[PDB]
């Protein structure tokens, strides 16, 4: 079903990037009508500026020079019950490094009851020139190689010692 | 001597008079062979003509001192009367007495009574009777009173021995008659009608032979006292544990966060009454009668946004499903033990409390539900065996001749029988080609084929009747059977669906050459021959219960119908008429007694419904168990007596195959002749070193550790693994290390053992295959083809990596050896079951092929009433107007034989059968809208199947598996086949704790006061006082309920603390008395441990409710009080031996449970891999799914007992729209679609419920039986 | 629905009469849903006069021929729906009918009493 995966935090200059904002309901059988707004506080700036708003299957990009002609919708499509609210930057620059916020306004429709909730998700994004390798991947590869070599060395030492002992005993007999 | 037939005369009376005078002056045993109701001994020959039915002198010399005489009957039976005048008025020499004696001993009298009772049993079955039945009931009353009058005139009312009242059944007759007059003159009417059903019990007295069967049943139930005491004790202990843990947890509901007009929860609750009122304030799932349960824990249920969890309201299921009081907890625990709809309680409790509470259900199901049932079955088996052994011991103590001979040469040849068998098999497999959407040409060819087959069989009947006269043809049972089938075939040809399926019984002609299909026929014949009286008693009991239930609750079910049905119409299962009452009784016998009982209580009172249902359950299950075990033991022992030789006259099939193989040999030799006429010293030390390495304990332990790590690494691949990226990376590199680890272990074993010694070993073959799969996957991933269709699908076989622990673990190897040993008999019985079920599957296909379609309103899921939309064309026209309408079909039905097999499995396992039965009884025709119970009497099909199929097929399966295990044990030489060599020593040592003689009494101490303490504490009075104190403490623990006042809570706390001080005082007294000798006894140190843990637990609970808030820890810690009441076992020798049997059986159950856990782990990994994204439907919900290892294990444990497997399979049979969406996008994952895979799902669940049937039941019963036999010795 | 009423009720002139009308519905008597319709007719073929009723509270229409002598005397919460009547005049002799409907029950009952005034 719906799993709230976090977004990444590093975009390479000149390529495409996807900012994930997934918000699942507490119960998956409830009805809702969701719309979202994204803000952005560029690194070196103190204010969060609204950049876009998506409601009723139509994305309304605010007049912003940093994001004009580069952002497209990239989330749940064809419904008013949005659970994946991701946007997709088609051409990263250096004006896209900053703190994002993904405001979710969900309106649950119950029986003789309507609940208007709200969620905020914050994504810090840093732009780089070359894609760094994962520290976890590096350490996993290194430890795998050292474990393999250590086990093989132990096995070969046992093999040689046992061979010398067995042959010595056999020639003694 | 036949001169002993002397009449009872006046001189005989005078001789008895002188003998009684000598008896008075005088101030042995009667002959058993001469006791009334038996035949005369054959020494007495034939009765003289003038002596039959006449008062003869008492033939038994035992009664030579008493005025008793004998009347002999045609049919050679003896009635023993009394010569003391009847009613102190009529002497034995009176015309009335002579006439009445003759009437009573006549057999037409008994036949008339039987006919009258069987006629009255039909008028008992009218929910409302016509107004003229009063004359008929007057006639019945007259006949009964005449019969009683004749009996009283014949043998005196109550004047000494052998009088009317002296027989306990005459008490029943007298009560019947006084009720009949009192209700007609003195005049609850329903209660009086329930007493009219007492007239049915006169069948047992009238029909010969049923009285001894009833007596045997009573003497059997007298043997279950210890087992029922243990059952009550265990249910009470588990009910106390449940009342401690789950008290009030089922009153959790989601309540609205935002309330208007200053309203509060209490103000809301003081006003609501209707479900439409509650639905505005609590969260109700669509189509649910109960508010959704929530929980305060992390793993409990989740309320929606805007709803919060609060404890208020009533418990689910009308308020009857609860742990809020000891009585309701006891009902819940009895339900859990009998495993009746226990999965609903499982899910409710897990949702309300948390998923970590499944340990309670695991312990309850695998300790009380299975072990107590096996104890009951073993005790009943012992009772039957001893009774049967006693029975065996007492038994031991011109132109026509031309064609006659020609057709006799023709038809009785061995080859004709083989041809007929081939034709029978072809006919069966040709009938099994019917489906629902069948084209007209296919229908035509099927009709033509059936015509050809019936023509062949009719010709064969005619040939065998002209080859030998009817006087000899009709002398064979098989010939009569074939004649009946064929004449039915011609009847149906000249004229239905049923009569077409009548032909299918011809399959039983293969029972001659199929030994394990003859066992089924032997069981079925025993059910109506040797055990016919048991079957008749069961039928009478079921009839009585059905009529009693109807008379009591039929009017209530109609008056109070809106309390149990929203439409104010009678539900599906009710007791308003005889057929539905019988259906309810039969369902109770099948084992479903709670869902109907809830409606029973709602309409007509907890007390009455509980009493009736408990009586029905206990008595019916006892009788059914008696019949089952009698059939099993009789068929699988008494049939083994070496009667006649193994096929003395070889069957025609055997002679035909012998001729065929002779011809094959002749052809082989002739063709052979025709074709021949026409035309390095260091390598050995290397191998020795590798052997020394692979055989080392360090290497083996290292490999076992890596196997466990690689098995456990599979459980982290949830759907939530995209949130665990570091773990993802770590697990990928670890897989490579493990492949490198198991690849080096594979190469050393190749060089250490040799290719031949390696590859001629199944365990090594399994490891070879697993590592080959891993290597192929690794190579394909390295080459970049990681997504190539079948290569991607090959990654799902990584769930087989746990299979490498079977060879490593000795207990799991020992257990898995027994299964491989028993496989052949399993295949035999499975083939018999498939052949037997094919008949019912073809019959069901011909009955309900394509009639389960209906036009539903998809929003409500409600069938449109057939007044509007009477067919599929009108349904289509209505879809064209609306939008949420659909012409739907059931997912498991009878469209073809393949789906018929699945439907029959669901019916036979009693899981999901109700949906099929409802659709079957609603079915109208093809392309026609179902009507409510249009075909009501299609329930009979399922009744007959559940009987012939579900019952006799389990009598055959159990017998063959228990015989296979016994033969394996005897092959090993009387050695346990479920225990390892290391555990055998522990078993042998433990066996000696049940027979050690009492030791020397501990000597008195030296101090005077210490000696006095010794005499005080070493006393039976002290022991009895301790027992009664423990009983009082148990009662104080039972008197605790939910919502009790704070005053009662405090007084209960003080009552408990005083008990603590009393038990600590007795322990201290025994210590100061017995010095250091106290700890030499296991029960004494158990008591010491219980004392200290009780003190510590009281202190800790007080701490955790004073300086810390942790209700769950408080509830868990308060379970230390159960130690004080577990001590009742010390003084109950009846249940102590049964607990010793359980202790004896533990070692084998450990191995069996280990194997079961590994199998469950493998299936859980497969489920996570496959069914993680199916649509949330039926039994797949937010908390019970396959999205996580925990959820998968919970579901698999639920269906290990074969519960809810239909509801878990149903969401997986979806595969095409609008059932599923093949292109659904799942947030946070790259998988697309929520459709299931029908074939994989069916294989998964059927194989998993097949594994559980032969493991949790076939291996469980055997271990418990042997060890009970050992403990009871 | 089963309604138990006396077929003939004989009272003396100047005495009080309690008209026993009781029923035994399975369901609880919801006062928000109960419906009463007490009627009087001088003969079986005579028309009926609507004089005492329950809808949410006991409402007595206070007919002139009964004056202020008719009040409620049963209890719907315990399934008794009788009506009292002081100093029964000889004119009060006639036929009294109690009609009861108790949702969610479907069947509708009727209880008839012939009140007779003795000298
Ligand atoms: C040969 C014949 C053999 C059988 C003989 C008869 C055997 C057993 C009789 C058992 C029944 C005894 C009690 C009768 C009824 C009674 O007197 O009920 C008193 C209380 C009523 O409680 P309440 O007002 O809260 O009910 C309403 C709760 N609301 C509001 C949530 C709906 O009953 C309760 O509490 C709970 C009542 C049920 C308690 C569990 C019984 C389980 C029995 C198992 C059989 C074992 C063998
Ligand atoms: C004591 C006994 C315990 C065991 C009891 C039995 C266990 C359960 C039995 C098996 C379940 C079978 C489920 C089959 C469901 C079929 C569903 C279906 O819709 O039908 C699929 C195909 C027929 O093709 P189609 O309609 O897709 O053609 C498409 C044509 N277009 C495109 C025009 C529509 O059906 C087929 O493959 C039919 C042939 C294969 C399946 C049936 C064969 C008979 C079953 C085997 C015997 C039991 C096996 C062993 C069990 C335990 C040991
Ligand atoms: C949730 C509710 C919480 C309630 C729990 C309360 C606390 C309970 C305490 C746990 C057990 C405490 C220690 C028990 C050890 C008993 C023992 O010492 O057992 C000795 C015997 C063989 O000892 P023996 O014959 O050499 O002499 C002594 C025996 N005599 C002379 C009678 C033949 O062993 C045996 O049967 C061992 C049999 C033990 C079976 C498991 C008992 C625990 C349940
Ligand atoms: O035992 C089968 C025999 C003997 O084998 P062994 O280990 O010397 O036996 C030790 C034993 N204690 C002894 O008496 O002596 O040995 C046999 O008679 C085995 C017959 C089968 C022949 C197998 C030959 C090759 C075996 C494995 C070689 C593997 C080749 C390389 C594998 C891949 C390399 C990367
Ligand atoms: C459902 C279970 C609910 C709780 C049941 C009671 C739990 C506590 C049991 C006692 C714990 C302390 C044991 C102290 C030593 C007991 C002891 O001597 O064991 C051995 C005794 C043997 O008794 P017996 O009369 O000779 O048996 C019949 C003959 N043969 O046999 C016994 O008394 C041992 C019984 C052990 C418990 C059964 C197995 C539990 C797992
Ligand atoms: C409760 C009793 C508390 C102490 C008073 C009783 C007391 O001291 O005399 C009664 C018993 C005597 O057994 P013992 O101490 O092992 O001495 C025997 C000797 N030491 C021996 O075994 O040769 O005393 C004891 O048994 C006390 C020691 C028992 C072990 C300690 C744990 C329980 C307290
Ligand atoms: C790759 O795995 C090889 C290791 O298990 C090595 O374990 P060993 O079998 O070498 O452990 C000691 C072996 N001997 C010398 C004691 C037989
Ligand atoms: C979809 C794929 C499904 C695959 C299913 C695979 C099931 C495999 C089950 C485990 C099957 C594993 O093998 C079972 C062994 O019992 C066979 O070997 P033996 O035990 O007979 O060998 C002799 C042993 N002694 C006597 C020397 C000790
Ligand atoms: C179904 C019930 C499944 C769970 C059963 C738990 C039984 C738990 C109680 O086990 C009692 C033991 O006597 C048997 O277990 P073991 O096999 O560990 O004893 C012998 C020691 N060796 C064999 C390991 C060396
Ligand atoms: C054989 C007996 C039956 C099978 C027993 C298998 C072992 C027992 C398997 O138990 C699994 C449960 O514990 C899963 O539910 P939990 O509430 O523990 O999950 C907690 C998850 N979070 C909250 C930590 C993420
Ligand atoms: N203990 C046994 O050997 N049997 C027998 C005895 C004879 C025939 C078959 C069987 C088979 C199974 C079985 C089932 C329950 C109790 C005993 C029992």
């Amino acid at each position: 079903g719906c799993v709230e995966v976090d977004s990444e935090t590093e975009a390479v200059y000149g390529m495409t990037f996807k900012i994930l904002c997934i918000s699942c309901k507490r119960r998956s059988e409830t009805n809702a009508e969701t719309f979202t707004e994204w803000t952005f506080r560029q690194k070196g700036t103190e204010e969060f500026v609204k950049i876009l708003r998506y409601e009723n299957e139509v994305l309304q990009l605010e007049e912003d020079e940093r994001f004009e002609g580069r952002v497209v919708w990239n989330g749940s499509r064809g419904t008013k019950d949005l659970q994946d609210l991701s946007i997709f930057i088609t051409n990263v620059t250096y004006n896209h490094s900053g703190d994002y916020e993904c405001h979710v306004y969900r309106l649950l429709f119950f029986e003789n009851y309507e609940h208007n909730t709200s969620v905020v998700k914050k994504i810090h994004i840093e732009v780089v020139d070359k894609a760094n390798r994962d520290m976890a991947s590096i350490v996993s590869e290194i430890m795998m190689y050292v474990l393999i070599v250590v086990l093989t060395i132990w096995l070969v030492a046992e093999m040689i010692y046992c061979y010398k002992k067995i042959a010595a005993a056999t020639e003694t007999a | 001597g036949p001169q002993s037939f002397v009449h009872f005369t006046k001189q005989s009376l005078a001789l008895i008079e002188q003998r009684i005078a000598e008896r008075k002056s005088k101030e042995p045993k009667p002959s058993s062979d001469l006791e009334a109701g038996k035949q005369l001994p054959f020494i007495y020959g034939d009765i003289p003509p003038g002596m039959v039915s006449e008062p003869l002198e008492d033939l038994d010399p035992y009664y030579a001192d008493k005025k008793t005489f004998i009347v002999l009957n045609k049919g050679k039976t003896i009635f023993r009367f009394n010569a003391t005048p009847a009613l102190y008025m009529l002497s034995p020499f009176s015309p009335l007495r002579r006439i009445s004696i003759k009437i009573l001993v006549h057999s037409l009298f008994s036949m008339l009574i039987m006919c009258t009772i069987l006629t009255n049993c039909i008028f008992m079955t009218m929910n409302n009777p016509p107004d003229w039945t009063k004359n008929v009931e007057y006639t019945f009353t007259g006949i009964y009173t005449f019969e009683s009058l004749v009996k009283i005139l014949a043998r005196g009312f109550c004047v000494g021995e052998f009088t009317f009242l002296r027989d306990p059944w005459n008490w029943l007759d007298f009560v019947v008659i006084v009720f009949a007059y009192l209700t007609e003159f003195v005049n609850n009417v329903s209660a009086l009608r329930t007493f009219r059903v007492l007239r049915a019990l006169k069948t047992i007295s009238v029909i010969p032979g049923l009285k001894t069967i009833v007596g045997a049943l009573i003497q059997s139930v007298k043997k279950l006292s210890d087992v029922m005491i243990l059952t009550v004790f265990c249910l009470s202990v588990f009910a106390l544990i449940g009342l401690q843990l789950f008290m009030g947890n089922l009153k959790h509901k989601c309540f609205r966060n935002s309330l208007e007009n200053n309203e509060t929860l209490e103000s809301i609750m003081n006003t609501l009454e209707s479900e439409e009122d509650f639905r505005k304030y609590f969260y109700y799932l669509e189509g649910s009668k109960d508010a959704l349960l929530c929980g305060f824990s992390t793993d409990s249920g989740q309320c929606p946004e805007g709803y919060t969890c609060v404890k208020i309201g009533r418990n689910p299921d009308y308020g009857y499903t609860s742990f809020d009081t000891f009585s309701w907890a006891f009902l819940a625990l009895f339900r859990l033990m009998t495993q009746d709809y226990w999965e609903n309680l499982y899910q409710q409790t897990l949702r309300a409390a948390g998923k970590t509470y499944m340990i309670f259900f695991v312990v309850v199901i695998f300790l009380g539900s299975f072990y107590l049932i096996n104890l009951i079955l073993a005790v009943v088996a012992m009772a039957y065996e001893e009774q049967n052994q006693a029975n065996i011991e007492e038994a031991k103590q011109p132109y026509w001749i031309k064609f006659k001979k020609c057709i006799y040469f023709i038809v009785m040849d061995p080859f004709v029988d083989l041809a007929i068998t081939i034709c029978i098999v072809l006919n069966t497999l040709f009938m099994a080609m019917e489906h629902h959407p069948m084209t007209e040409e296919f229908k035509n060819v099927l009709a033509i084929g059936n015509l050809v087959f019936t023509g062949i069989f009719a010709a064969e009947m005619v040939l065998k009747l002209i080859a030998m006269d009817p006087y000899e043809y009709f002398q064979v049972g098989w010939n009569i059977f074939d004649s009946l089938i064929v004449t039915l075939s011609l009847v149906e040809l000249f004229l239905l669906s049923v009569l077409r399926s009548f032909r299918l019984l011809r399959v039983f002609k293969l029972a001659k050459s199929w030994p394990t299909l003859n066992m089924l026929i032997k069981i079925i014949g025993n059910s109506v021959g040797a055990l016919g009286n048991l079957t008749l008693v069961l039928a009478i009991i079921v009839f009585i219960f059905a009529v009693v239930g109807m008379q009591l609750f039929g009017k209530s079910y109609k008056e109070c119908v809106c309390k149990i049905n929203d439409d104010c119409t009678l539900p599906r299962w009710h007791m308003n008429d005889f057929f539905h009452s019988f259906l309810i009784v039969f369902r109770v016998l099948c084992g479903e007694w709670i869902e109907t009982m809830w409606d029973c209580m709602e309409v007509a009172g907890q007390a009455m419904c509980l009493i009736v249902y408990m009586m029905v359950m206990v008595i019916g299950n006892l009788v059914v168990l008696n019949l089952f075990l009698a059939l099993l033991l009789s068929s699988f022992s008494s049939d083994n007596l070496t009667a006649i030789e193994e096929d003395p006259d070889a069957n025609n099939l055997q002679i035909a195959v012998t001729r065929i193989k002779k011809g094959i040999n002749y052809v082989k030799q002739t063709l052979r002749e025709f074709i021949l006429k026409a035309f390095g010293k260091i390598w050995w030390n290397i191998r020795k070193t590798c052997y020394k390495i692979v055989e080392h304990s360090w290497f083996e332990s290292f490999i076992v550790l890596m196997i466990l790590l690689s098995s456990g690494a599979l459980a982290f691949e949830d759907i939530y693994i995209e949130r665990k990226k570091t773990i993802k990376i770590i697990l990928e590199y670890a897989d490579k290390i493990f492949t490198y680890i198991f690849i080096l272990e594979m190469l050393l074993k190749w060089i250490a053992y040799g290719y031949k010694t390696y590859f001629t070993n199944a365990w090594c073959w399994l490891d070879f295959l697993i590592v080959d799969v891993s290597l192929v996957t690794l190579v394909a991933n390295t080459l970049g083809y990681s997504d190539l269709g079948p290569i991607k699908s090959l990654r799902t076989l990584r769930a087989l990596r746990p299979l490498r622990a079977l060879s490593r673990f000795e207990g799991m190897r020992v257990v898995v050896n027994a299964l491989i040993g028993a496989i052949p008999s399993i295949m035999n019985v499975l083939l018999v079951c498939l052949i037997f079920w094919l008949i019912f599957s073809i019959m069901g296909v011909n009955l309900f092929a394509g009639k389960f379609y209906e036009c539903i309103n998809t929003t409500d899921g409600s069938r449109f009433p057939a007044s509007q939309v009477p067919n599929r064309s009108e349904c289509f026209a209505l879809m064209n107007v609306s939008q949420n309408v659909r012409w739907k079909n059931l997912k498991v039905n009878f469209d073809n034989v393949g789906l018929g097999y699945l439907s029959l499995l669901q019916v036979a396992t009693f899981k999901g059968w109700t949906i099929i039965m409802y659709a079957a009884v609603d079915s109208v025709n093809v392309d026609k809208q179902p009507k409510y119970e249009y075909s009501l009497y299609m329930y009979i099909y399922f009744v007959v199947f559940i009987i012939f199929g579900s019952f006799f097929t389990l009598n055959l399966f159990i017998g063959v598996i228990i015989d296979n295990f016994n033969q394996q044990k005897k092959k090993l030489g009387g050695q346990d086949i479920f225990m390892t060599e290391e555990q055998k020593k522990y078993y042998n040592a433990m066996k000696k704790l049940g027979s050690k003689k009492p030791q020397k009494p501990i000597p008195r101490p030296g101090n005077k006061i210490q000696g006095c303490i010794f005499d005080l504490v070493t006393n039976q009075a002290f022991d009895i006082s301790i027992m009664v104190l423990i009983c009082l403490n148990m009662v104080t623990m039972m008197v605790e309920k939910e919502g009790q006042s704070q005053h009662m809570t405090e007084v209960l706390y003080w009552i408990n603390v005083v008990f603590i001080i009393l038990f600590t005082g007795e322990c201290v007294l025994k210590l100061i008395s017995l010095r250091h000798y106290y700890f030499t006894v296991g029960w004494n140190i158990f008591d010491f441990v219980v004392v200290i843990i009780s003190i510590v637990g009281m202190f800790l609970a007080d701490l955790i409710e004073t300086y810390f808030v942790s209700p769950t820890l408080f509830r868990v810690i308060r379970l230390a009080r159960i130690g004080r009441i577990l001590r009742l076992v010390k003084g109950a020798k009846g249940i102590r031996t049964l607990l010793f049997a359980l202790m004896m059986s533990l070692p084998a159950l450990f191995n069996i449970g280990l194997l079961l856990f590994l199998v469950m782990f493998i299936y859980a990994i497969f489920g996570m891999s496959n069914f993680a994204y199916v649509k949330k439907e039926d039994g797949i919900n937010d908390m019970f799914n396959f999205e996580t290892f925990g959820n998968s294990m919970i579901c698999l444990f639920q269906i290990t007992t074969s519960a809810g497997w239909d509801g878990l399979l149903a969401p997986i049979l979806n595969s095409k729209p609008p059932d599923c969406d093949p292109k659904k996008v799942h947030p946070g994952s790259s998988v697309e679609g929520d459709c299931g895979n029908p074939s994989v799902g069916i294989f998964y669940f059927v194989s998993y419920i097949i594994i559980s049937f032969l493991v949790v039941v076939n291996m469980y019963i055997a271990v418990i039986l042997e060890n009970f036999s050992v403990a009871t010795e | 629905m089963e309604v138990t009423v006396p077929a003939t009720l004989n009272v003396l002139n100047g005495s009080d009469a309690r008209l026993p009308c009781t029923f035994n519905s399975c369901y609880t008597v919801n006062h928000k849903q109960f419906s009463l319709n007490w009627t009087y007719q001088e003969c079986n073929n005579c028309s009926e006069e609507m004089f005492l009723q329950f809808r949410m509270k006991i409402i007595n229409l206070k007919l002139e021929r009964f004056q202020d002598r008719v009040e409620f005397s049963g209890n719907p919460s315990k399934y008794d729906v009788s009506v009292m009547l002081r100093n029964v005049q000889p004119e009060d002799e006639g036929i009294y009918n109690c009609y009861i409907m108790n949702p969610p029950d479907r069947h509708r009952g009727h209880g008839k009493i012939h009140l007779q005034v003795l000298m």
